[PDB]
RNA sequence: GACUCGUUCAUACUACAGUGGAUACACCAGAUCCCAUCAGAACUCUGAAGUUAAGCACUGUAAGGCUUGGCUAGUACUGAGGUGGGAGACCGCUCGGGAACACCAGGUGAUGAGUCAG
RNA sequence: GCAGAUGUCCAAAGACAAGCUCAAAGAGAACAGAAAUCUCUUGUAGACUAAAAGGGGAAAAGCUUGUUUGAUUUCUAUUU
RNA sequence: UAGAGGACAGGGCCUUGACCUAUUCUCAAACUCCCAAUAGGUAAAAAGGGCGAAAUAACUCAAUUUGU
C-alpha cells in the first residue's frame, strides 16, 4: 500500500556497526574522468544528493560532472528489455570502482611483456590461462606418514 | 551500576586520531580541501597558521589521497637571523612569519621578480586559502595578522575588514603590525611602576629594546626580509607474572 | 465476484521468449543540457579548428585550381 | 613540587522560588556583597547565583569561616546561614580539561579527594 | 630527540602504576591596548620568574576490550536429483557449497610530507 | 493480513556563522523534602531533533547567541 | 528462571526487601556484535587503446601555456 522513497531500507541504508559519523575526509579527494567505471554506494550520513532504493550496489560510468554532482549511466532491468538510465548522485555516495582494475593491470602487463616478446619474435598464449587439467608427475612419501582412516562408531 | 562495563567498551566507537587529539576539525578541513569536480588538478593550496603558546608556524599545504604535502615552511624562531631576538608570539612576529613564508614560497616557485608585493603600510597572483586552526577567529588575531602579512608579501586570499582591529581602523592595524601597542604598554607600565615593568620585560630590558625602538626595529626587519629571503614478549611476561605470583604467595 | 488481485507468474518466461532486449548503445551522447559554460567553450573550439582547416583547404584548392 | 590546592571557585547561591521584588532584593544584596552582576536560573526565574575567584574568594571564605561531614568526595563543600555559599578547590593544571586545543582529562593522582580536603580546610 | 600538517580511523581505546624535561610542546605571570564574559575560569593580547606535579611521549597489568590465526565443524545450514525412507512431523543418499557464538594461542601499531635541535 | 499514521504545524521549528554539549547516576551544600537552585565526578546518546514509525546526527543535524529571508525570477538534465 | 556473594527504606545484633558484582534455565515476523547456498551486478582491446608532437578555445589554473 506504501511505496515511498526510502521504503524498505531499515537495514540496507543503515550504516554498518561502528561506522557511524560523517564520511571519511579523504573520499572527496578521488579523481574522476569521463569514461571511468564507477560503483554507486548509498551512504546515509549525507542526506541530499542521495541515490534511490534500487540503485544501491550497482555500477556504471561517468558522463556528467558538475560542481558537486555526478551523472552515471546504468542498465536497469524492466520486464522484457534493458533501458539506459541516468542518475545524478553526489560525491559522498559515489565511489571509484574496481571492475576494470583487473583488465587495466592485464593491459599494462601486456604492454610491458609483449614488447620484449615481439623484440625476440616469440609467440605466447597471452590469452588468460584458465588452469584446467593438471599435468602428471611423480611424488615421494615415506611409509612413516601414511595415516589410515576408518569410519567412526556411534555415541 | 557501573557505566564502564565490558559491554560499553565493546560498543564504543573510537574517534578519528586527529579529532581525539583535538588537533583538527574534519568539517572545515574537508570544506577547505574539496574543490569543484568540474575542474581538474585544482590543488587549492592552503596557507596554514598555527599558534603555540611560544611561537607560530606558517606552512603552505597541498592535498593528496596519500597525504598532505608541505611546500614552504616558516617558524617564528627565524626572526633572530632577521634581527628580532625576543617576543616571537608577538603580532608583528606573526606578520613577519607570514611575509617570510610568502617570500620563500614565491622565490622557490621563481616568481620573485614577478611579484614585488606592497610597500610599508597603507596576471593574477597565485592563490591560497587560510586555515582557521580551531581558534576562535575574533577581531584582531595573530592568524589574521599573518594573513595580512602574506597578502602584503604577494599572495591573494579573500579577506574582509571585520576581524581586522576595528569594525575598520587602519591606524590600529598599522600600530599592531608595527608593534606600537607594545611600546605604549611599555610606556604605561614604566610610568605606573618600574618593578612590574622590569619583572615582565626582563629580557627586553636585557637586550635593551627601547619603547620607541620596537617599531623601527620591526620595520628594518621587514625591509631586510623583503629584500632577502623497553618492550616485553610473551615468554618474559609469563616468567615475570609467575614470579610475581610466587612472591605474593608469601608477601601478603 | 472475487477477482485475483495480483500475479507475476509466467512474466519471466514471456520476457525471455523474445530475449532480453539490449539498448542499441550508440556512440555519441547528446550535450543538450549537460554542464554548460564548458561545452560553450567547446563549440567555439570546434568552430575555430574547423575554420582553420577549411580556410587552409580553400587556400590549397585555389593554389591547385589556379 | 606545586601540588598546592589553590582556591579555584567560590559561588554564592540565592533561591527564593517566587517572582521579583524579593528576587530583586536578593539581587541587590548580592550586588552590595560583590559588584559583579548576578546570573539567573530557569523559567519553566526561580534562583540566581554568582561566581568569584582570587583575593575576593580568600576574603569571603575567611568571612564565612565564622562540622567536617559535609565535605564532598572531590574536595568541595559549602554551607548556608538568606544566602548560600559553596566552594570548589582543585590543583593546578586544571586548564587541560577546559581549553579547546588539546582537551583531555586529569588523572586521579592529581585530584584532591576528601582526605586531603579536610587537611587543607583545618589547615586554613 | 622534538614538533607541524596528514593517511591508516581502535593492535591506534580505556582504567590503574612506573619512567622522561636544554629548544619541544605545556603548566605558569598579568589584564593597558585588540578581544569576552557573571566570572582574564574559558577566549583574545603581552610575557618567560618557577616548573615533569599534570597533559604529552615510553613502558608495565596471568588489565577489559580490540585484532589476527587454530578450534568450534564438515556441526548447524543449503542449490540440483530421487516411483528414497517415514501415517505424518521429519530423516537418509549422489553431485555440490559452507557458518556463527563460546574456547585457546599471538600482538597492542604502521606510516607520508616538512622543519628545528645536537 | 498485521503494528500504526496523514489531508496539519512553524519568521522560526527557515539560511548561515560562532560558542557550548545532552539524559542519567552518585557526592556535596539555609529554608528545601522522592522530587526545586548551584557545583563536582562519570558519561558513544541511554535525551533532543513539530507530528506516527523507521533511519541519520557530537567542536552537531542538538542547546544558546549573532546577522538575516535563497520560503526569490526563468530555464534544463533527469529518479521514483 | 533460580540461586552465590555485597555497602537505602521497615520493625524486634536479627529479619523484610530494594539495590550492586560475577554466574544460570529459555526466547523474539515488527532484536542484531556475526554470517552462508541460492539468486544479483560489472569488465575480459580496433567506430577501441597505449605511447609523443602540431594546432584550437571565449573553459579552467597563478600560468595563450598550467591543464582539460
Amino acid at each position: 500500500k506504501s511505496r515511498g522513497k526510502r521504503s524498505g531500507t531499515r537495514y540496507k541504508f543503515s550504516k554498518k556497526f561502528r561506522k557511524h559519523g560523517e564520511c571519511t575526509a579523504n573520499k572527496y579527494l578521488e579523481k574522476l574522468n569521463y569514461g571511468d567505471y564507477v560503483d554507486i554506494v548509498c551512504d546515509s550520513t549525507q542526506q541530499k544528493g542521495m541515490p534511490f532504493n534500487y540503485y544501491h550496489g550497482k555500477t556504471g560510468k561517468i558522463f556528467h560532472i558538475t560542481k558537486r554532482g555526478v551523472g552515471v549511466l546504468v542498465n536497469k532491468r524492466v520486464k522484457h528489455r534493458i533501458e539506459q538510465k541516468k542518475v545524478c548522485v553526489r560525491i559522498e555516495h559515489v565511489r571509484k570502482s574496481r571492475c576494470n582494475e583487473d583488465f587495466l593491470l592485464r593491459k599494462i602487463k601486456n604492454a610491458e611483456l609483449i614488447k620484449e616478446a615481439k623484440l625476440k619474435n616469440e609467440h605466447i598464449n597471452i590469452k588468460r590461462k584458465t588452469e584446467g587439467p593438471k599435468p602428471a608427475a611423480m611424488i615421494k612419501v615415506p611409509p612413516s606418514k601414511i595415516i589410515t582412516i576408518e569410519p567412526l562408531p556411534f555415541y | 551500576k557501573v557505566v564502564k562495563n565490558k559491554a560499553y567498551f565493546k560498543r564504543y566507537q573510537v574517534k578519528y586520531r586527529r579529532r581525539r587529539e583535538g588537533k583538527t576539525d574534519y568539517r572545515a578541513r574537508k570544506a577547505l580541501i574539496l574543490q569543484d569536480k568540474n575542474k581538474y588538478n585544482a590543488q587549492k593550496l592552503r596557507f596554514v597558521v598555527r599558534k603555540t603558546n611560544s611561537q607560530v608556524i606558517c606552512q603552505i599545504a597541498c592535498a593528496h589521497i596519500e597525504g598532505d604535502k608541505i611546500l614552504a615552511e616558516a617558524k617564528s624562531k627565524e626572526l633572530i637571523r632577521y634581527g628580532i631576538p625576543v617576543g616571537l608570539k608577538n603580532y608583528a612576529a606573526a606578520y613577519a612569519t607570514g611575509l617570510l613564508c610568502a617570500r620563500r614560497f614565491l622565490k622557490s616557485l621563481n616568481l620573485d621578480t614577478q611579484f614585488l608585493g606592497v610597500e610599508k603600510v597603507t596576471r593574477k597572483p597565485i592563490k591560497a586559502f587560510l586555515d582557521v586552526g580551531i581558534t576562535r577567529t575574533t577581531t584582531g588575531n595573530r592568524v589574521f595578522a599573518a594573513l595580512k602579512g602574506a597578502c602584503d608579501g604577494g599572495l591573494n586570499i579573500p579577506h574582509g575588514n571585520n576581524r581586522f582591529p576595528g569594525s575598520f581602523n587602519p591606524e590600529q592595524l598599522r600600530k599592531n603590525i608595527l608593534g606600537i601597542h607594545v611600546a605604549e604598554y611599555m610606556k604605561t607600565l614604566q610610568e605606573e611602576d618600574n618593578d612590574k615593568y622590569k619583572t615582565h620585560f626582563n629580557d627586553y630590558l636585557k637586550n635593551n629594546i627601547g619603547a620607541d625602538d620596537i617599531e623601527q626595529m620591526y620595520l628594518n626587519a621587514h625591509e631586510k626580509i623583503r629584500q632577502n629571503p623497553k618492550k616485553l614478549n610473551a615468554k618474559l611476561r609469563k616468567k615475570r607474572v609467575k614470579e610475581k605470583l610466587a612472591l605474593y604467595v608469601e608477601k601478603l | 465476484a472475487k477477482s485475483k488481485n495480483h500475479t507475476n507468474h509466467n512474466q519471466n518466461r514471456k520476457a525471455h521468449k523474445n530475449g532480453i532486449k539490449k539498448p542499441k548503445k550508440h556512440k555519441f551522447m547528446s550535450r543538450k543540457g549537460l554542464d554548460p559554460n564548458f561545452f560553450r567553450n567547446q563549440k567555439y573550439c570546434l568552430k575555430g579548428i574547423q575554420k582553420k582547416k577549411k580556410e587552409l583547404k580553400l587556400k590549397a584548392k585555389q593554389e591547385k585550381n589556379n | 613540587v606545586m601540588r598546592e590546592i589553590k582556591v579555584n571557585k567560590l559561588v554564592l547561591n540565592i533561591c527564593v522560588g517566587e517572582s521579583g521584588d524579593r528576587l530583586t532584593r536578593a539581587a541587590r544584596v548580592l550586588e552590595q556583597l560583590t559588584e559583579q552582576k548576578p546570573i539567573f536560573g530557569k523559567c519553566r526565574k526561580i534562583s540566581c547565583f554568582v561566581t568569584v575567584r582570587g583575593k575576593k574568594a580568600l576574603e569571603i571564605l575567611e568571612k564565612g569561616l565564622k562540622r567536617r561531614k559535609n565535605f564532598s568526595d572531590t574536595g568541595n563543600f559549602g554551607f548556608g546561614i538568606g544566602m548560600d555559599f559553596y566552594v570548589h578547590l582543585s590543583r593546578s593544571g586544571y586548564r587541560v580539561t577546559r581549553r579547546t586545543r588539546r582537551r583531555s582529562k586529569i588523572s586521579k593522582t592529581h585530584k584532591v579527594t576528601k582526605e586531603d580536603a579536610m587537611k587543607w580546610f583545618q589547615t586554613k
